[PDB]
């Protein structure tokens, strides 16, 4: 039974990856969605010793450019138990080393400070396997990484989030552990010492009084009583108000002081993150510039610059606390999408491109982003036109209020009552005279409407499939140059937002009353709703990658950061299919294209859905 | 506050409840309702007490005494509670709300905690008592109205639109007939078999009524059963004939001006006790008395400051 | 020879130029070969011609600048346009 | 620093005073010393210095003709505001050269952003009249952007009728069928034109409503050219050359021509060379198509020297196509 099951997959397995390696071979570049088929195959049958056998030949006989295009599914499996699929993943990854370090470095160089000791081990195996040719190249990778973790958050902001999270523990939640085993790291990193001369000033400033409160912990561990603890969190709290009162302060950062090496950095081999192609010369980097803007957001994410050796220049944003490698992930699977509608004529005609951006994460919870320009983001957009206008910016909440100045309690009908009456009394013609605004003429304000509507279709379908949530004015950008609608945010996937109790969203999408009447003036029945069409068309046309690419989401533990959580994989996945296929909203049932674009406009605008989501993600807007 | 036989309560979004007097019209006193709006107000059958219902908790305020603070306040839920419910002899209360729950409560007691709770896959909304109070029927976010046997749990449930919120519940004094409204607009009807003890319940399907094309949040059957009015989201309400259910009634305060449309839903209604004269919310900060059979203005209660959401109109002589 | 279509490709610059010639000189002749040689050539189709190939600045800024701040902006912005242009010195001379 | 010039009003109209300007040779030389005049007048002290290379250099005066202007009205009072008004109203009006009437559509453009809002027309900030020229001389993006202001001061079916022919012209078939969408969804009462579904190129609809207009009342001019085209673009040679054959025997000789320059590819399509002629001969000799469809008559007849004749006349029309798209 289950061997002569096992029996029937590895014989109709075996041509199945043979075929494939023929037909990538065959196609030379437009073979990412094969290349996925095969990977699926490796990871799943690929431990049976003729799977393996017919893997290997495969790899022989394939060039090894294509597998740069999965180096991030690769290095997913890096650890992987089994056996042989290891052992050929880790040649298969040297000979990449050899051949193309640079591709290959970065996930490898976070691979080396994972935590998992498994990983750990590879990554440096794999690491001293490209040494012999590559040493400069892996050393100063690393030493990047270490400096680019040091730069994205500071002692300052560590040391503020510990201890907010570590009194939240306590006078939250009252788990003595949960404080001694945040703050134990956030010690042992002054223990281990300062490197930088802001890391000395902090020293100075304040780790004395750290050391104090130290102190008293050691005493509560040794005693029990409250007052020793009661002294430390004393310290704490002072140390806490003086840093808090430092941090809008630290409006910028000099590289000389936060980090001398990267300031000393100059003429390196190492190509710039997330721009190299072999196809391409490398675009080394030869520059870090001095200063480093801090935006002033909670995460207070850093702005980096870089000099390319072209002679061309590059930014990046530096953001920590976020795992970027669902971001990178999710890019991944823009770029697929991108590489289908190129593929499929009627939207090769079209531009159905969507932006994208290089993510290159360099930690579990800190990572890089690629700074997109000539990009506004919506909130700012909308900010900018009616300070210009002289509106009240938040108007339209502000008549909700007006009419119902308890609005967050009302029942669902009487916020559908007062919702309806804000966007009637309010001409929510902003985005369109915006757009009219910004442009040169007639003539290039056209081409970017209709960049702007085709894009917006685009991504707002791929994200219903994708489930991307909080979709708020300040995820959303809009090119100057060319129009299209760029998403900045990942973190929510899979109709998370809508399960979450704190507001759950009900929209699948972002098509809020200004983004209609920026379209066209038949708005959602143009452009948007055609274009629509056409990619649900594409995409449950080759519903059977992208359902690769999302498994590789899935069985990873990513979107729920062992058996509750496989169960929960299989029902996004399973959900993901429903979307492909049309049967998410009558699972009995199966909806055709047209059907399920226009249940999801009608979802999406419907104004009971709309006034149920947060204010501040702007639904009247 | 009970001097006048006829006694009328409204609320709006100010916080605050006020009191008047049907046929002058006048204010009798004001009450202050703060914490949360009101979405339900009902009043006991020994008109001793008037209920309030709020987000979280419901606030009872008293009838006899002028110039009282709440009674009595039941807490405990976790969301927001628009539906309220009394046995005839004033003991038992029946609650509802956004947390798919609806609650019993005893009145003439210091039971805090709910008697008992009945459990549905949406939130729940307005619900209303079969005449013979064993039975309870329940509207609901998904669509499906739920029929409740308080004694035995004889449970069924009704979706006669697909996946449309029903926002309404009430059945006529005679039990011979139910009726209900959703967001389509569309009204729908079900006629009761004639079992008291039976504890069946068997319901028998009619033919839909599309009263409305906006909202239609509201139903209410008059005192003799003889008509059943029904507000709506297009700031209007239709009073259909129970014995032939043909629609010859229509209570509009629509401007006229197309740029001042939209003025505000109509949000409540309530028979006199010959079903002559309405009393019916506004949301333009209004309640109105009119006459069912000319549909005309008689009587405003101006004063609040905040839109209307529901009212209480009792008749007796 | 039959080197047809391909020249687009391999010499993206080889479209947009022929069409300013019909924009630039005014000779009949000159013109009616330009579009003989379109012609020969193929009729591009669109999409493969972007892909071949791959005052905005002044109008963006005066959206946002004054008058009296606009107008200097847009004298100098055409000035140097003109003065870059090195086959121009005879206008150099009034540009500087 | 320096103060602002004063403008001399009196030759800002004189210059605008194009009463006396017929030929595109005189259209054009108004533009230039338009351009010109409005630098020399103009109150910036910058314009005013350019002014001279702008004499020496024509281009020049075209790129700040926008700016110049924004000066002199700016410059001007209400009074004066509202007479250059009117002259500029019998400027656009005048004549449909491409080039004049481009770059005062570019003014009235440039102008819409400027803070002091479009200049005040006749009664709709200059939207009909814009619109209708921008039309006329294929600056279709212009065309679009002032049918979509009038749609926003107000739908009406005639408004949906320009809008899908402009945004077809505009070659943007999925707007066009969402300007269907939108009317069906408002205008339903309101049965669609052939000529909709003409524009829209669902040919087969537009044949339907045809056939049964055909029904309904024949011999009208307007029904069977739009019949006739959804034929030709259906490729229906048969009945299009059958239909040409009688409407031709019967048809007035202008319609008869615009006719014949399709009925032309109805005989290829069946290859009757002698309907060819017939209907060639029809149309004028100085048109593109006509010029084409002699060219191949006579390769046709083997005279390869009118053939030749042909297409260069063809392709002086065409280098005038090019020129102006
Ligand atoms: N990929 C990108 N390309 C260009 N600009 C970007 C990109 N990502 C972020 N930005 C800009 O940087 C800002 C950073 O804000 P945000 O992206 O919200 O950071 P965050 O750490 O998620 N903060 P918040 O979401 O407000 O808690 C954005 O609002 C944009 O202005």
């Amino acid at each position: 039974v289950t061997e002569d099951l096992s029996k029937t997959l590895l014989m109709y397995t075996v041509p199945a990856v043979q075929g494939f390696f023929r037909s990538i071979s065959l196609s030379r570049g437009n073979n990412l969605q094969d290349t996925l088929r095969v990977l699926t195959l490796w990871f799943d049958y690929g431990h049976w010793p003729d799977v393996n056998e017919a893997l290997v030949e495969g790899v022989k006989a394939i060039q090894i450019d294509t597998w740069l295009q999965v180096i991030p599914q690769l290095i997913a499996r890096i650890d992987t138990p089994r056996p042989l699929v290891g052992r050929l993943i880790h040649q298969l990854l040297t000979d990449i080393g050899r051949y193309h370090p640079q591709a290959l470095i970065y996930p490898l160089t976070v691979a080396s400070k994972s935590t998992t000791t498994a990983r750990h081990n590879a990554a440096n195996k794999i690491l001293k396997n490209m040494c012999e040719h590559s040493n400069t190249l892996v050393q100063q990778a690393m030493m990047v990484s270490e400096e680019l973790i040091r730069v994205a958050i500071l002692w300052h902001e560590m040391w503020h989030e510990g201890l907010e999270e570590a009194s939240r523990l306590y006078f939250g939640e009252r788990n003595v552990k949960g404080m001694f085993e945040v703050l134990e790291p956030l010690h042992a990193m002054m223990e281990r010492g300062p490197q930088t001369l802001k890391e000395t000033s902090f020293n100075q400033a304040y780790g004395r009084d750290l050391m104090e409160a130290q102190e008293w912990c050691r005493k509560y561990m040794k005693s029990g009583n409250v007052k020793d603890l009661t002294q430390a969190w004393d310290l704490y709290y002072h140390v806490f108000r003086r840093i808090s009162k430092q941090l809008p302060q630290l409006t910028s950062l000099e590289l000389q002081y936060v980090s001398p090496k990267l300031l000393m950095c100059r003429d390196l081999e190492l190509a710039v993150p997330g721009t190299y192609d072999p196809n391409q010369p490398i675009i080394r980097i030869q520059s870090i510039a001095p200063s480093l803007q801090v935006i002033t957001s909670k995460q207070r994410p850093r702005k980096l610059t870089l000099m390319g050796s072209n002679g061309h220049e590059f930014v990046f944003l530096l953001k920590g606390h976020e795992d970027l490698r669902q971001d990178e992930r999710v890019m991944q699977l823009f770029g697929l999408v991108n590489t289908l509608l190129a593929n499929d004529p009627t939207s090769l005609r079209k531009n159905l491109s969507i932006q994208r951006y290089a993510v290159i994460p360099l930690s579990t919870n800190s990572g890089l982003i690629g700074w997109v320009p000539h990009c506004d983001t919506l909130h700012a957009l909308i900010r900018d036109y009616r300070e210009k206008k002289k509106i009240l910016l938040n108007i339209e909440h502000r008549i909700m209020l007006r009419m119902a100045p308890d609005y967050d309690h009302l029942t669902l009908m009487q916020k559908v009552e007062v919702f309806e009456h804000a966007v009637n009394n309010t001409a929510g013609d902003d985005l369109a005279k915006l757009l009219w605004l910004k442009s040169p003429s007639s003539e290039v304000w056209f081409d970017r409407r209709t960049n702007y509507t085709r894009s917006l279709a685009v991504m707002s379908m791929v994200g219903y499939i994708l489930g991307l949530g909080d979709r708020h004015p300040s995820n959303l950008m809009l090119d100057r140059l060319s129009g299209k609608i760029l998403h900045i945010d990942f973190g929510d996937c899979f109709e998370v937002a809508m399960t979450r109790e704190k507001f759950p969203e009900k929209i699948p999408f972002r098509l809020t009353r200004m983004l209609t009447n920026a379209m066209e003036v038949t708005g959602l029945d143009g452009n948007y709703r055609i274009t629509c069409h056409t990619v649900m068309e594409v995409l449950r046309e080759h519903k059977d990658s992208v359902m690769a690419v999302l498994e590789a989401f899935v069985y990873d533990p990513l979107l729920n950061w062992p058996e509750a959580l496989n169960k929960k994989a299989i029902q996004i996945i399973n959900r993901v299919r429903d979307k492909l296929t049309g049967r998410d909203f009558s699972h009995d049932d199966t909806l055709d294209v047209p059907t399920q674009v226009e249940l999801l406009i009608k979802q999406a605008t419907s104004h009971e859905n709309l006034c149920q989501c947060y204010i501040g993600w702007c639904p009247f807007w | 506050v009970g001097s006048d036989p006829v006694i009328l309560a409204t609320a709006g979004y100010d916080h605050t409840v006020r009191f008047w007097q049907a046929h002058s019209g006048i204010c009798t006193r004001t009450v202050q309702h703060q914490d949360s709006q009101v979405n339900a107000l009902e009043v006991t059958p020994d008109r001793s007490m008037i209920a309030a219902a709020g987000y979280q908790h419901i606030r009872m305020y008293d009838l006899n005494s002028n110039n009282p603070n709440p009674i009595i306040s039941y807490d405990g839920v976790n969301k927001n509670i628009a539906s309220v419910g009394f046995h005839e002899d004033g003991r038992w209360m029946y609650t509802g709300g956004e947390d798919c729950t609806a609650r019993i409560w005893d009145l003439r007691s210091r039971n805090l905690q709910c008697q008992r709770i009945f459990q549905v896959n949406a939130p729940i909304n307005c619900v209303c008592l079969h005449p013979n109070q064993a039975e309870l029927i329940v509207g609901d976010q998904s669509g499906a109205i739920h029929i409740w046997d308080l004694k035995t749990d004889h449970n069924e449930q009704l979706i006669p639109e697909p996946e449309v919120s029903i926002t309404s519940a009430h059945i006529d004094p005679d039990a011979s007939y139910m009726a209900a409204v959703n967001s389509t607009g569309n009204c729908y009807v079900w006629n009761l078999t004639g079992g008291i003890g039976d504890e069946v319940t068997q319901l028998i399907p009619k033919t839909k009524i599309p009263a409305h094309t906006r909202y239609a949040l509201q139903c209410r059957f008059s005192p003799d059963s003889t008509l059943l009015a029904t507000c709506s989201a297009d700031q209007t309400c239709k009073i259909w004939r129970t014995s032939n259910f043909s629609l010859m009634t229509e209570l509009s305060i629509k401007s006229g001006n197309p740029g001042e449309s939209s003025r505000g839903w109509m949000w409540g209604c309530a028979f006199s006790g010959d079903s002559q004269y309405i009393v019916t919310a506004s949301s333009d900060n209004l309640a109105r008395l009119w006459c069912v059979e000319t549909g005309e203005i008689k009587r405003e209660y101006g004063g609040h400051q905040k839109a209307v959401v529901c009212l209480a109109f009792n008749d007796s002589v | 020879t039959g080197y047809v279509v391909e020249p687009y490709r391999k010499y993206p610059t080889l479209l947009e130029v022929l069409l300013n010639f019909l924009k630039t000189e005014q000779n009949q002749g000159t013109r009616r070969e330009a579009i003989r040689v379109l012609g020969l050539l193929g009729a591009l189709d669109p999409y493969k011609h972007k892909v071949n190939i791959g005052t905005s600045e002044m109008l963006v800024n005066m959206g946002n600048l004054p008058l009296d701040e606009f107008y200097p902006a847009v004298s100098m912005v055409a000035l140097m346009r003109i003065f870059r242009d090195q086959s121009l010195s005879h206008h150099h001379t009034m540009v500087v | 620093p320096m103060k602002k010039l004063h403008v001399s009003t009196i030759n800002l109209q004189k210059a605008w005073g194009a009463a006396r300007r017929v030929s595109k040779d005189d259209w054009l030389e108004w533009l230039r010393r338009l351009s010109l005049e409005l630098l020399k007048d103009s109150s910036s002290p910058s314009l005013r210095s350019c002014w001279a290379l702008a004499q020496a250099y024509n281009p020049m005066a075209r790129d700040l003709f926008n700016a110049a202007f924004v000066s002199c009205w700016s410059e001007l009072n209400e009074d004066q505001q509202d007479e250059l008004i009117r002259s500029i109203e019998l400027a656009l009006t005048s004549q449909d050269i491409a080039e004049v009437t481009q770059t005062l559509l570019n003014l009235a453009e440039f102008m819409e952003h400027s803070d002091k809002g479009p200049l005040p027309l006749r009664d709709d900030n200059g939207i009909v009249l814009l619109g209708e020229r921008a039309a006329k001389c294929r600056a279709y993006a212009k065309a679009l952007h002032y049918k979509e202001l009038e749609f926003q001061k107000g739908p009406t079916p005639a408004i949906l009728e320009s809008l899908i022919s402009i945004n077809n012209k505009l070659q943007q078939p999925e707007a066009a069928a969402g300007v269907l969408e939108y009317a069906m969804k408002h205008f339903g009462e309101l049965e669609i034109q052939a000529t909709w579904y003409e524009k829209l190129h669902e040919w087969e609809d537009a044949l339907v409503a045809y056939d049964k207009k055909m029904d309904t009342n024949k011999d009208d001019p307007e029904l069977m050219l739009g019949r006739m085209r959804c034929l030709e673009a259906l490729g229906e040679w048969g009945q299009l050359h059958q239909q040409c054959c009688e409407k031709w025997t019967l048809v007035n000789d202008e319609t008869q021509a615009k006719m014949a320059r399709m009925a032309a590819a109805a005989a290829w399509g069946l290859g009757q060379w002698d309907s060819m002629e017939e209907y060639t001969c029809m149309i004028p000799r100085d048109t593109h198509d006509g010029a084409f469809y002699r060219a191949v008559l006579a390769l046709h007849q083997d005279l390869f020297s009118l053939a030749q004749q042909c297409i260069d006349k063809a392709r002086d029309l065409l280098d005038a196509e090019l020129t102006a798209m």
